[PDB]
C-alpha cells in the first residue's frame, strides 16, 4: 500500500525526508594519595618500603 | 510562426514535476492587413448548384 508507484504523468507524488540522531560522552577525574614520615623511612627495617 | 518544443526530461523537470514526464510543443504567430483601396476588392454573392 506504499510502494512509491508512478504513472506517465508523473507530478508531485512520493516525497521523502530524512533524519539525524547525536550521541555524546564525557571525561571525569580521579586520583588518591598517601602519606609519611622521615622516620617511618628511616627507622623502618625494610629499605625498600617506599 | 515561432514553434516552441520541449521534450520529456530534465528540460520539463521542475518543482511541479520532479520526473519531467511530459512535453508540448505550441505554435504562434501575427497577423493582419490594411486595405488602401477597397474598391479594387470586387464581390459577387450568388448561390450555387448541388
Amino acid at each position: 500500500s506504499k510502494l512509491p508507484l508512478l504513472t506517465e504523468n508523473g507530478g508531485r507524488v512520493n516525497r521523502v525526508g530524512f533524519t539525524r540522531i547525536a550521541r555524546e560522552g564525557s571525561i571525569h577525574k580521579f586520583g588518591f594519595f598517601y602519606e609519611f614520615t622521615q622516620e617511618s623511612i628511616d627507622f623502618d627495617s625494610d629499605d625498600g618500603l617506599m | 510562426f515561432t514553434v516552441m518544443t520541449k521534450m520529456p526530461g530534465k528540460e520539463t523537470a521542475d518543482r511541479n514535476d520532479p520526473y519531467g514526464e511530459t512535453g508540448f510543443s505550441s505554435i504562434k504567430w501575427y497577423y493582419g492587413i490594411l486595405v488602401k483601396r477597397p474598391e479594387r476588392l470586387a464581390l459577387i454573392k450568388t448561390v450555387a448548384p448541388l
